[PDB]
């Protein structure tokens, strides 16, 4: 006939913001735990009605490794670690700029360090004002790839900020299966984020009976326990599913290739004790469809370090020397992050090291079924009908 | 209604055309008219200011339509004749598949052109109707 | 105006004659311009969600009425003949006796009725437009 | 947009043509789309107030607009001859000095007076809208 332009006002039609989202927990506002006390501060209290409306028949590709909500959580944190473990030395890196010998001389910082308490606490991270959430409801999601059960709400899940490297430890578990996710896979730069669907718990202590200080001129010691009888279970589903990504290859774990001493093994903390725990007896299998391992109690030798490497930019630290006794760590192990050696010289094998360390790694795995979309409500389309001039 | 404030003129997912023919039946169904915590306060507000700002952003860009002369109506409609070289489509599937998100990225290199062929045709219509002033 | 949020065209109990007139008056004079406690936050919110739901259902039956043409209009007009069989009485009397409350009584009946003939009109309406299209 | 709530058509100190000319610039970009404590909730609340009696203002002057023919309409436009007893200035000075301060004091006498004649001049067209009626 005679198309027209017209023009509406209302249409549902969805961008990507970059705005801040304010935090929301449940807090105490009465004990001197670190997290409690931060959360006090600066976090609302929890929606006690929330409210998801499932959408229809749509589909958004949530790409994930280009989300910026993951961004602000990273430096959401670093001003959290600012506020809770102050260091005795802080020794940091600072260049001064002249081109090329560049001027970069240390400036450390002297604080007081009180043994504090320490213990996460499960946050929201919440929607401002004009905006909202999308939530994907997959029971696989894929990572990048879009789905289909796209829900809305206002405030993501119980998120806690656990810290650690090798092992996700503190959070959620997949849904039906156990899904593996990267960015980019036969690249081998990019790390694979493995979520479990059961549980693996983990118990670590060192009750007292260590008091030694030193040996010549132990305190440094404690271990940790992992259920072999469970933890088998959820390590033959991985590489049930590894092999479909390679077929004709051989799965074969190893342990860390080296580097810094808080990569090359676990490292988690308990009131601040930074556990250094050796991961070689837990990745030394090498593996086909059958087992190779043994056939309950395996001993995950730890260390109290002093000197670390901060993970929130470069630069060492030093804290004070650990509490007397009873440290213990109740965990569990809901993610795993594991990199991959390939190249011309791999003869039809698969080495998966245990990597991680870039903490924004650590939450994508956490958020990665949401973002956050700004509503545009204008609209073109073309019609029939003509303004009467 | 479209599940949010804003986006009230459907759902998404659905069509143009299915969407459009469902508002009216919305239309004359709404207007003929057939435990507690202290913490609900921080809340309480938290939900006013989302309604708050979607009224004052409604009432802002009902009145900015003006530069268009389709000020206060969310559904105008205009003289600008619809190019073929933006979607070369038919009517019929526009609005019977294509829905409003599949639209957007379907025009969204246009979309930006429209909105200047939008205001040069309404001050034409403004100096042709000043030029009927002298005369009437 | 009319002792709530709502209701503003005059107050309850006053004839439509003497309601509408003296609105006229308030409409005049409108234009020319001529102890605490902490749980006061509780109730200074169920204030506010009294005001912000009334104004939000205000624009919502305000675009509504463009089923029947008259959008943006609190006192529109239509061309829809009054029958004699809905209230067989005179412009006079109604106007001047039977205020809002009792002539809600009166036509309750086909209160139902006359929303399907405002809508079928201004398709009408609607449809006799395009047709000039065609010429104009 | 001009500091605050209301008086959004432009800023003050700039002249009316200045401030005019510029709120179309910002009508094509808008449209186009190119630590914490407790007592944050009595503020969060004061701030809200203002927001809601702003906006209940505007629809209620922007209803009573109907009384001069100028509803739903921020800036319209009458057929009452201007006269020269009331400013005597020419169309170029007014817009190019005197802001709306400036402007206000110069015809404080009379905007009591004009206000009587833009109801007059309504009630007329409305009167010769019926006697055509008649015939139409
Ligand atoms: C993953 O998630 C899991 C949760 O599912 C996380 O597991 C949590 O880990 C926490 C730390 O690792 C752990 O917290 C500890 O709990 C201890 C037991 O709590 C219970 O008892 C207390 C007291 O009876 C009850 O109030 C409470 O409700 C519980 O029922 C606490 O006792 C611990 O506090 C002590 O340790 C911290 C360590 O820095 C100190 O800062 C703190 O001040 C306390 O220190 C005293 O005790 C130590 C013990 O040796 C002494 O050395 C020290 O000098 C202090 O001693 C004084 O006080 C004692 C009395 O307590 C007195 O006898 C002595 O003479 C001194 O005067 C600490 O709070 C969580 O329980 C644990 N949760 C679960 C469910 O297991 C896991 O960490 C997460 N993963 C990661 C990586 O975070
Ligand atoms: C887990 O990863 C580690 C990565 O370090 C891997 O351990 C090393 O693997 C390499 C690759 O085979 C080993 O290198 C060779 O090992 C043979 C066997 O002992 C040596 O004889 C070789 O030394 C001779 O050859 C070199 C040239 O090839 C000469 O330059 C050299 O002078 C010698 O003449 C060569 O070193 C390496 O020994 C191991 N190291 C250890 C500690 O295991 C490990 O194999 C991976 N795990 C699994 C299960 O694959
Ligand atoms: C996801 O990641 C994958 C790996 O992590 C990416 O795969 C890459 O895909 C490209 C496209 O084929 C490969 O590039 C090839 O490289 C060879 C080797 O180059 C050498 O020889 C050429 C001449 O032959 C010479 O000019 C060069 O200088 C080199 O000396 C080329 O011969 C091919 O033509 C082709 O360009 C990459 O090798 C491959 N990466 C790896 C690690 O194998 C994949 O692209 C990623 N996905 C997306 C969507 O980007
Ligand atoms: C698409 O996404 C929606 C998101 O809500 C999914 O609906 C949810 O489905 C689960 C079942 O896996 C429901 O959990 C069940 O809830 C009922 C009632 O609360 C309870 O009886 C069961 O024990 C179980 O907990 C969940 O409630 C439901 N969501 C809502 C808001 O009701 C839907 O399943 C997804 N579609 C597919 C095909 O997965
Ligand atoms: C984590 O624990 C494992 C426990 O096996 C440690 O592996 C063992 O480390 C020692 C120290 O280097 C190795 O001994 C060396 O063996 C070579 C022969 O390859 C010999 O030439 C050296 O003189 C030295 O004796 C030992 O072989 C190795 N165990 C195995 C099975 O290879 C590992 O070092 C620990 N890692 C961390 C970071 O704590
Ligand atoms: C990879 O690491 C695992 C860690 O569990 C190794 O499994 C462990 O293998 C040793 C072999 O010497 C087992 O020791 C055995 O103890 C029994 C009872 O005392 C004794 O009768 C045997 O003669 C032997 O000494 C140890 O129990 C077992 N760990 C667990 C938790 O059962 C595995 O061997 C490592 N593989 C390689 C290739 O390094
Ligand atoms: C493998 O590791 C687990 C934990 O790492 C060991 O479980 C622990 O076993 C001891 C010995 O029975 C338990 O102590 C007992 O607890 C009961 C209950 O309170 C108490 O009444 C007894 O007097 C005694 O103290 C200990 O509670 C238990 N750990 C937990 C968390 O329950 C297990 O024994 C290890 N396997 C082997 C073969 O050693
Ligand atoms: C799962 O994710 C991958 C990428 O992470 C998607 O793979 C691409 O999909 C498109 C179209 O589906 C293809 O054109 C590309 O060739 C695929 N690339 C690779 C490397 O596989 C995949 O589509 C996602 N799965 C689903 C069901 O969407
Ligand atoms: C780690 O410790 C937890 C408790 O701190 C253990 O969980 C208990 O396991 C026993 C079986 O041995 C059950 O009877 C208890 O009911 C469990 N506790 C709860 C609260 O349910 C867990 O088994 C330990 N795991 C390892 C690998 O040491
Ligand atoms: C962690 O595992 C070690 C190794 O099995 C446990 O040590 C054993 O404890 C049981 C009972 O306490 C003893 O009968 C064994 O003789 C111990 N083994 C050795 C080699 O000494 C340790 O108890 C576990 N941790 C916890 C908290 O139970
Ligand atoms: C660590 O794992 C244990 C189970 O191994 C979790 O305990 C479960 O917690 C849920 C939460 O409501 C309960 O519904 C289950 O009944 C619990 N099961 C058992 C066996 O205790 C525990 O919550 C996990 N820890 C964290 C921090 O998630
Ligand atoms: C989504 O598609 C199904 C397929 O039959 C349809 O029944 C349903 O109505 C669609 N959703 C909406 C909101 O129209
Ligand atoms: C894993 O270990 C358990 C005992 O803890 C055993 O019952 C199970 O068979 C093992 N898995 C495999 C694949 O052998
Ligand atoms: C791995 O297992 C398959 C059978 O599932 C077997 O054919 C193959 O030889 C095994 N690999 C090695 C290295 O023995
Ligand atoms: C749109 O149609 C007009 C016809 O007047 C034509 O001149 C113009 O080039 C078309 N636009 C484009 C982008 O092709
Ligand atoms: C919708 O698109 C399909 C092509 O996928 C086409 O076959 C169908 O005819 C279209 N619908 C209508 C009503 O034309
Ligand atoms: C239109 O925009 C798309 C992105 O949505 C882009 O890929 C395409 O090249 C653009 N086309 C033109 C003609 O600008
Ligand atoms: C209303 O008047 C019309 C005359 O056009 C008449 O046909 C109709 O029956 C009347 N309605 C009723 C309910 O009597
Ligand atoms: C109002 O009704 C009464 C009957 O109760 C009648 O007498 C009177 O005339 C009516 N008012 C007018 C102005 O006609
Ligand atoms: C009108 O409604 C009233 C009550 O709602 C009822 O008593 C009366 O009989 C009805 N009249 C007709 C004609 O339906
Ligand atoms: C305004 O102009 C009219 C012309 O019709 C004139 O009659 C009237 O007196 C003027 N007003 C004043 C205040 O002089
Ligand atoms: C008033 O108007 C007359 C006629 O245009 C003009 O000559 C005179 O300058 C004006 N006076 C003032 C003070 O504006
Ligand atoms: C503004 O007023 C000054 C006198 O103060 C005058 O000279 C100037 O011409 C006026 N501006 C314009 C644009 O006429
Ligand atoms: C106008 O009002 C001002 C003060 O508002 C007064 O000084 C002035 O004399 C008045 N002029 C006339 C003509 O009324």
């Amino acid at each position: 006939a005679k198309k027209w332009v017209t023009v509406y006002y209302g249409v549902p039609v969805w961008k990507e913001a970059t705005t801040t989202l304010f935090c929301a927990s449940d807090a105490k506002a009465y004990d001197t735990e670190v997290h409690n006390v931060w959360a006090t501060h600066a976090c609302v209290p929890t929606d006690p009605n929330p409210q998801e409306i499932v959408l229809g028949n749509v589909t958004e590709n949530f790409n994930m490794w280009k989300n910026n909500m993951v961004e602000q959580m990273h430096e959401d944190i670093i001003s959290l670690w600012d506020q809770s473990l102050k260091p005795c030395v802080k020794l940091t890196p600072l260049c001064v700029t002249l081109n090329c010998l560049i001027n970069c001389n240390t400036s450390v910082i002297t604080q007081a360090c009180p043994k504090v308490s320490f213990e996460p606490i499960p946050i929201h991270y919440c929607a401002p004002a004009g905006f909202a959430i999308l939530k994907c409801n997959s029971k696989t999601f894929n990572g990048s790839g879009p789905c289909t059960n796209v829900s809305t709400v206002q405030c993501t899940h119980g998120i806690r900020p656990v810290v650690s490297t090798q092992l996700l430890l503190n959070g959620s578990l997949a849904e039906e299966e156990i899904v593996i996710r990267s960015e980019n896979i036969t690249d081998n730069a990019k790390t694979i984020i493995v979520q479990l669907n059961e549980a693996v718990e983990i118990n670590c202590t060192r009750p007292n009976n260590n008091t030694r200080k030193s040996i010549h001129i132990n305190i440094r010691q404690a271990h940790c326990n992992i259920s072999k009888a469970r933890w088998n279970e959820t390590l033959g589903q991985i590489v049930a599913k590894l092999e479909e990504q390679f077929p004709n290859k051989t799965i074969i774990f190893n342990h860390s290739s080296g580097g810094d001493p808080e990569i090359v093994t676990h490292s988690f903390n308990c009131g601040g004790e930074f556990f250094y725990c050796n991961t070689t007896p837990l990745f030394n299998s090498t593996w086909n469809n059958t087992r190779t391992d043994d056939y309950q109690n395996i001993t995950l030798q730890c260390r109290i370090k002093q000197i670390i490497n901060m993970w929130q930019g470069v630069g060492k630290a030093m804290y004070a020397p650990p509490i007397r006794g009873q440290i213990r760590c109740s965990s569990n192990i809901t993610g795993l992050l594991l990199t991959r050696d390939g190249g011309r010289d791999q003869n039809g094998t698969e080495t998966f090291r245990p990597g991680g360390g870039n903490m924004r790694d650590n939450w994508r795995s956490e958020l990665y079924k949401y973002k956050v979309v700004k509503i545009e409500p204008l609209g073109i389309a073309p019609t029939a009908c003509k303004r009467r001039v | 209604l479209g599940a949010f404030i804003l986006g009230f003129l459907g759902a998404a997912g659905s069509t143009m055309g299915a969407a459009s023919m469902a508002l009216t039946v919305q239309a004359r169904l709404l207007l003929s008219g057939i435990q507690h915590m202290l913490q609900l306060t921080v809340w309480g507000i938290k939900q006013l200011q989302a309604r708050v700002l979607a009224v004052e952003r409604y009432l802002r860009d009902q009145q900015l339509l003006g530069i268009w002369g389709c000020s206060g109506k969310i559904i105008c409609c205009t003289n600008v004749p619809w190019n073929d070289s933006w979607s070369n489509k038919t009517i019929n599937e526009i609005w019977d598949n294509m829905t409003w998100m599949q639209w957007e990225k379907e025009i969204d290199n246009y979309t930006q052109h429209i909105y200047t062929l939008l205001e040069v045709s309404q001050i034409q219509q403004e100096k042709n109707e000043q030029e009927l002033l002298e005369l009437d």
